[PDB]
């Protein structure tokens, strides 16, 4: 592989946006996890709600679903796509996201391969 | 002819304002120290509302807001 581990999530998130397979927010994520249609989850390390973290971690663990940690919620939202692009090209309007669930993968072999390798290395 | 106003009725019929509830997901689940999760709210017996669609714990009934199913 060539792409970095931490920067390889953008392709998957963009393709899930295009193919409409993203559950955004704690309520949608929890509902998808209960429906066990989820494939993987994305968690934001920077947060002020310990109960949020405990609920997401326990839901991921008790549904045998892999979990990923991200630095901050604003970057997570920028990856997710809840932003508007300015004339120059920067996202002045960003709304952060604390938890994301990927319901359908994008049909990309390279993007999925690195994440699967990372999950296998974690196990 | 010209329109007359005649502006007098019940002072103001107010529009319903929806309640703002912060982090409504949390109260559906209870947590033990061991790491267990228990679902406080019942799950509807309907087709679509089966896993994540919880019911309403009214003082004398259970109510699913997605399909209007009601139980005692
Ligand atoms: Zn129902």
């Amino acid at each position: 592989g060539v792409m970095d581990v931490n920067t390889a999530l953008q392709e998957v998130l963009k393709t899930a946006l295009i193919h409409d397979g993203l559950a955004r927010g704690i309520r949608e994520a929890a509902k998808a996890l209960d429906k066990r249609q989820a494939h993987l989850c994305v968690l934001a390390s920077n947060c002020d709600e310990p109960m949020y973290v405990k609920l997401v971690e326990a839901l991921c663990a008790e549904h045998q679903i892999n979990l990923i940690k991200v630095d901050d919620n604003k970057k997570l939202g920028e990856w997710v796509g809840l932003c508007k692009i300015d004339r120059e090209g920067k996202p002045r309007k960003v709304v952060g996201c604390s938890c994301v669930v990927v319901k359908d993968y994008g049909k990309e072999s390279q993007a999925k391969d690195v994440i699967e390798e990372y999950f296998k290395c974690k196990k | 002819k010209k329109r007359k106003k005649k502006s007098c009725t019940t002072p103001k019929k107010n529009k319903h304002k929806r309640k703002k509830v912060k982090l409504a997901v949390l109260k559906y689940y209870k947590v033990d120290e061991n790491g267990k999760i228990s679902r406080l709210r019942r799950e509807c017996p309907s087709d679509e509302c089966g896993a994540g669609v919880f019911m309403a714990s009214h003082f004398d009934r259970h109510y699913c807001g997605k399909c209007c199913l009601t139980y005692c």
